């Protein structure tokens, strides 16, 4: 479909163009200067994303499973409704107010089983 | 690109009963469906445009309303001169961003 | 508003029919729109260009094998190619304008193939 | 339960720093710009709405900076022109002329440096009335002696607009609407992205809007708001209407040089008869033209509601007249001839003005002057729209103008900046 | 043998020297403004590499093998003559022009694996 | 604790506060040009922790194990007293001056496994 082309898809279709999207989010006059600046937050982005995949433990992956619980108050749906009956852009609106609690579950729960590999 | 089903297929009252005709489409054409009358042998006559309004002439007893992906003319009372099939015009294209009269579903008397 | 052309044509034929404004000229507000109905069948949309600029959109089905065109202020034609048995059907112009259907229509043509 | 996606199809509302892309030290350094993509691909998004609003449209004010950022840069390493503010001798030009340019051309004496720190020389230059102030043959100033530098524009450096197309960083995308029928404000679902715009041309004008884009399916109106009579009115015309500028006189031009290593470049003499300045626009696409607009406006008002496009506001030049950027040359043109109709139920000549000290920003700051050009201009341009302000039957527009952070604004008003955020969350049936 | 020391030498026997190359990829006067023309252009270099490692499922690895067949027509030789009596610059302008497909195939072949991880 | 917070801990504790440090780590007048100076330093800086860690064959890991023995002569102790009874200040002063031969051995044993999978 080409770059975001999925973005009015369905949420479980949408997981195939994965690779689309990330694939395009890397790269003294007036128009000089900008280009410095345009060029470092082009990687200053790119990398805080990698460096949150990293910590996870979602390195090198476009998809990742863990192993954090759902709570269901974040949102008190089914998944054959949010998988087959939504669009990512609604999904993200509606449980935006809760991913600062989500990361914080999925980095502490990395921690802990790097401990684990003490005994191998 | 484009659907659109009309569903009531050969319906027919009395005249002083009533009928309705529907369609429906897979893309939102909010606000952009024309309905059109055509009697044997004539062109069409327009006779609602952007779901609810009536063209001039057309007579009272032509109405109808929706949006979305859901719409319905109505006739509040046969009158004999309803020997006809109408049909359901979309006036949006949603790939070019204009509004011309593009695409028919139809055929219900 | 009036139209002409028409006629019986054979497998392979090309047909230009043309229509033409009755007491209007084309200013910029309309659009010109082609419709098909062959004689057992409801209608179809062919093709609509709009006066101003020229700009015109078609069906996917009539692609490559229909063109519409403004030759004058008060002239537009649809010149038809590669015809077969199967184009044989009233063809209709009407007049609409952006935001509705088309609301002043002629009588139409007859094409047989 | 939980499973992370990386590469999600979403984004927020976002403001980031644009660049350009484009294709002679022309004046807004185009050849430090970097070359664009060609044929850049365009992507439909299917099943999306979003909403626009082009009066915060953040582009907007980094295309106004940018280009006055330009214009100040390109005029730096220039000569100074401090040393031709003296008294100035003056007598009126009556040799060759029309009746109606009486008056509108002086003679100008002066003592002026020569290389040499030690001597002076006599040298006279023509000047147009509107840069001469009289002091008390007669004395006379330049306009600006008691406001500001003038500095004179380097002769190499072209005016003529080039186009400019802006765009987004990686990370970054801009949302292109195709909605035709779209007022400025609000949902707008025909919605395609591209990453770098088509370009757009730094027109410098008032009250008309030329070589712009047209619209299509209607002339549109837009404002921020119809019934603030504070707001102005913006009309996009969906075909063109073409003018022919002209001189027309044909000047000379030559060098006096007022220091080592500087010259200052004096209008001669004029060869043949000196006429008038003027633009004609054709009369009966005006006449067409003008009354599409009002039969659109209209639907704001009623169908009751008489139109009348009566005359100018009144003011300074540069908020009353047609100021127009050609050929090098900066003109002030008569509207009035324009806009004089009411609207119930051959060619037009406009007699135009030409100044050399010019004020481009309405600011004040730095003036530039303009140096002459040999020969005869003639320009050719596309009206593309105009803007209007409106003042118990009858409502009154005229054409208003004069703003900046305007113009552009009828280009970009198409285009939103977001910002792609690629992670996000979801709930499955899997585990490690 | 040192940076590109192995430049002129076997395929094969080039691969043990991967490490040396990749280890030296990364990092208002004349002389001041570069520095940062420099610094910017080494840090996005390396990160597209690393992009492109990272979507075909390499990440972390100076050599990762994958899923997709060779396709004889890029290069009708067998393994004996590419590995023992070739240099990489020699291998490299032979198929340097079918570079992009074979990175397509390296991506879409990573995705369609990671659907068929819904399964665990 | 919060950042640094682990400094005056115990080397064993602190290895939980990993987390901690690793997600600080990453991001023309007098106080304007200073901030592409920032800006590039800090990424170039963070890039570089990365490229070792992926060298070693430890990416993704705050903590990773590897197959390089002891040597002794680093530093004679026993495993309780510098896990139990030093904080990772006085550790690293300790060992500072073998960092460089512990890095050369971490790579090259990456790159010895790597061959090991041309059976695979
Ligand atoms: C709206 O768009 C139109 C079309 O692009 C634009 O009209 C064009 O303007 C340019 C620049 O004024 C004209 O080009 C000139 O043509 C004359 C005649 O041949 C030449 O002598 C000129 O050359 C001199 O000036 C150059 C620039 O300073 C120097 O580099 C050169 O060495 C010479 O000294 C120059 O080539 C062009 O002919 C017109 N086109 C038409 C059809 O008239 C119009 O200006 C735009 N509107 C606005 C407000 O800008
Ligand atoms: C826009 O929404 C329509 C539904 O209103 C989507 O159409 C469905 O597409 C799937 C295949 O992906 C079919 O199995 C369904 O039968 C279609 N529904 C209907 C009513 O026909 C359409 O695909 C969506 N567009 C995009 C880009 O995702
Ligand atoms: C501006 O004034 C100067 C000075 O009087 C005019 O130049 C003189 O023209 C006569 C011929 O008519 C010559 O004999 C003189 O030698 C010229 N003097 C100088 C200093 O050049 C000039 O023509 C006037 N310009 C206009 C437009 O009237
Ligand atoms: C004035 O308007 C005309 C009509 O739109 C412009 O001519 C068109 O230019 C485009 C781009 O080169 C061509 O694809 C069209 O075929 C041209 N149309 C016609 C009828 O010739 C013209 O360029 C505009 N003038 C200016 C200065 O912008
Ligand atoms: C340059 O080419 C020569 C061959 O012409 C290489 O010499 C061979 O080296 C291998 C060991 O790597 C020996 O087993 C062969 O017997 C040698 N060949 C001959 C004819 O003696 C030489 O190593 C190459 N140089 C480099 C840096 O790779
Ligand atoms: C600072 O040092 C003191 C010891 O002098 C630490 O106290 C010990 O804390 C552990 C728990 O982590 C207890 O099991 C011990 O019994 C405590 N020792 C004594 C003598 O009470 C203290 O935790 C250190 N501070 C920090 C931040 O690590
Ligand atoms: C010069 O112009 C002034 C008007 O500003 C006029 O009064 C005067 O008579 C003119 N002089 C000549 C010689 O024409
Ligand atoms: C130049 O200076 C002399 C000083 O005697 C004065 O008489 C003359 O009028 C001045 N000339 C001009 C053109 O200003
Ligand atoms: C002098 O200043 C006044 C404003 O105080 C202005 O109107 C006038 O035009 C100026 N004249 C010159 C020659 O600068
Ligand atoms: C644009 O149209 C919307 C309705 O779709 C309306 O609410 C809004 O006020 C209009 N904007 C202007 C400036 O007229
Ligand atoms: C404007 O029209 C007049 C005739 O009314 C003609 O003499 C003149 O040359 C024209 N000017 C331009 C710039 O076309
Ligand atoms: C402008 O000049 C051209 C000839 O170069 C002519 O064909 C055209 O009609 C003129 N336009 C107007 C408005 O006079
Ligand atoms: C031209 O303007 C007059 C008013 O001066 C108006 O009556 C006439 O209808 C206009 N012509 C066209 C084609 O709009
Ligand atoms: C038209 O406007 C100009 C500029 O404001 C003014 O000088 C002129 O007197 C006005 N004419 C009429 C008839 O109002
Ligand atoms: C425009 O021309 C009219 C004469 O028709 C004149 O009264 C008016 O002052 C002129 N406008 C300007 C700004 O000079
Ligand atoms: C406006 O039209 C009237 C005739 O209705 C005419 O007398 C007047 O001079 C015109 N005004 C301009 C500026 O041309
Ligand atoms: C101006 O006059 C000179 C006289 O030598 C002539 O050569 C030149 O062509 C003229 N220019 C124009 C535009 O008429």
């Amino acid at each position: 479909l080409g770059f975001l082309g999925a973005a009015g898809s369905t949420m479980g279709a949408a997981s195939m163009t994965l690779t689309v999207q990330a694939r395009n989010l890397l790269s003294l006059t007036v128009w000089g200067i900008k280009q410095l600046q345009a060029r470092v937050l082009a990687v200053e982005r790119y990398l805080r994303d990698q460096q949150l995949l990293g910590i996870w433990g979602c390195s090198g992956k476009l998809i990742c499973c863990t192993n954090v619980p759902w709570n269901s108050s974040w949102s008190n749906r089914n998944l054959s409704e949010i998988w087959d009956n939504m669009t990512w852009l609604q999904w993200d609106k509606e449980i935006s107010n809760y991913t600062q609690i989500i990361y914080g579950l999925l980095e502490e729960s990395q921690n802990q089983q790097e401990k684990n590999e003490q005994d191998l | 690109d484009i659907v659109m089903t009309q569903t009531p297929a050969s319906v027919e009252a009395a005249v002083g009963g009533t009928v309705a005709i529907k369609c429906q489409a897979s893309q939102s054409i909010r606000s952009y469906l024309a309905w059109y009358q055509q009697k044997p042998g004539q062109p069409p006559k327009l006779l609602i445009y952007e779901a609810s309004k009536l063209a001039s002439g057309v007579p009272s007893r032509f109405s109808g309303s929706g949006s979305g992906t859901q719409f319905t003319l109505t006739i509040s009372g046969v009158e004999c001169d309803d020997a006809a099939t109408y049909y359901c015009q979309r006036n949006y294209d949603s790939y070019s961003g204009a509004y011309y009269p593009n695409g028919f579903g139809g055929g219900t008397e | 508003l009036v139209e002409s052309g028409g006629g019986l044509v054979q497998p392979g034929a090309s047909l230009t029919l043309t229509c033409t404004a009755s007491g209007f000229s084309f200013s910029s507000d309309y659009y010109m729109c082609w419709v098909r109905q062959a004689p057992g069948k409801g209608l179809e949309w062919i093709a609509c260009i709009w006066t101003a600029n020229s700009i015109s959109y078609y069906a996917r089905w009539a692609k490559g094998r229909f063109t519409i065109s403004k030759t004058s202020s008060t002239t537009v034609t649809l010149q038809m190619t590669s015809l077969t048995a199967a184009d044989t059907a009233t063809y209709f112009c009407a007049r609409g304008g952006s935001g509705d259907g088309q609301s002043l229509w002629g009588p139409g043509t007859l094409v047989t193939v | 339960w939980v499973t992370v996606y990386y590469g999600v199809p979403v984004w927020k509302d976002a403001e980031t720093t644009l660049f350009c892309a484009s294709d002679k030290h022309n004046v807004w350094a185009t050849h430090a710009c970097v070359p664009t993509d060609p044929n850049p691909q365009e992507i439909h998004l299917e099943n999306v709405t979003e909403e626009f609003n082009m009066w915060k449209n953040n582009m907007v004010e980094q295309m106004h900076t940018d280009i006055i950022s330009l214009w100040d840069q390109s005029l730096k390493p220039c000569v100074k022109l401090t040393p031709l503010c003296v008294t100035l001798q003056c007598t009126n030009v009556t040799n060759n002329i029309t009746d109606d340019m009486r008056g509108e051309l002086k003679n100008c004496s002066f003592n002026m440096t020569t290389e040499l720190r030690d001597k002076k020389q006599k040298v006279y230059s023509l000047f147009y009335r509107l840069d001469v102030v009289q002091i008390n043959n007669k004395e006379y100033r330049l306009i600006n002696c008691n406001t500001s530098a003038i500095t004179q524009a380097c002769p190499k450096v072209s005016f003529e607009p080039i186009p400019i197309h802006y765009c987004a960083p990686a990370g970054f995308a801009i949302l292109k609407c195709k909605d035709k029928k779209f007022n400025g404000t609000g949902p707008c679902p025909s919605v395609s992205t591209v990453q770098c715009t088509h370009g757009i041309k730094p027109v410098v004008s008032t009250q008309l809007l030329l070589n712009g884009s047209l619209a299509e399916e209607e002339v549109m109106i837009r404002s921020e708001n119809i019934t603030n009579n504070a707001k102005n009115i913006l009309v996009q015309f969906n075909t063109p209407v073409q003018i022919n500028c002209t001189r027309p006189n044909n000047n000379t031009r030559k060098s006096i040089r007022i220091g080592p290593g500087q010259a200052f470049y004096a209008t001669g003499d004029i060869i043949g008869d000196i006429r008038q300045a003027h633009c004609n626009v054709s009369k009966a696409t005006w006449n067409e033209t003008l009354g599409k607009v009002v039969k659109q406006l209209r639907k704001h008002f009623g169908n009751n509601t008489i139109i009348r496009f009566a005359n100018s506001s009144g003011g300074d030049l540069e908020v009353t007249t047609h100021s127009f950027n050609c050929g090098g040359e900066f003109f002030y043109c008569n509207t009035s001839g324009l806009f004089n109709s009411t609207w119930i139920s051959d060619s037009i000549t406009l007699p135009c003005r030409i100044k050399q000290i010019i004020n481009m920003w309405q600011r004040i700051g730095q003036a530039m002057y303009a140096p002459p050009i040999q020969g005869v201009i003639r320009c050719v341009s596309n009206i593309t729209g105009l803007i209007l302000t409106r003042d118990s039957t009858t409502e009154t527009f005229r054409p208003g103008g004069g703003d900046m952070r305007d113009n552009w604004r009828s280009e970009l008003y198409k285009y939103k900046v977001v910002k792609i955020e690629p992670l996000g969350v979801a709930p499955t049936r899997c585990k490690r």
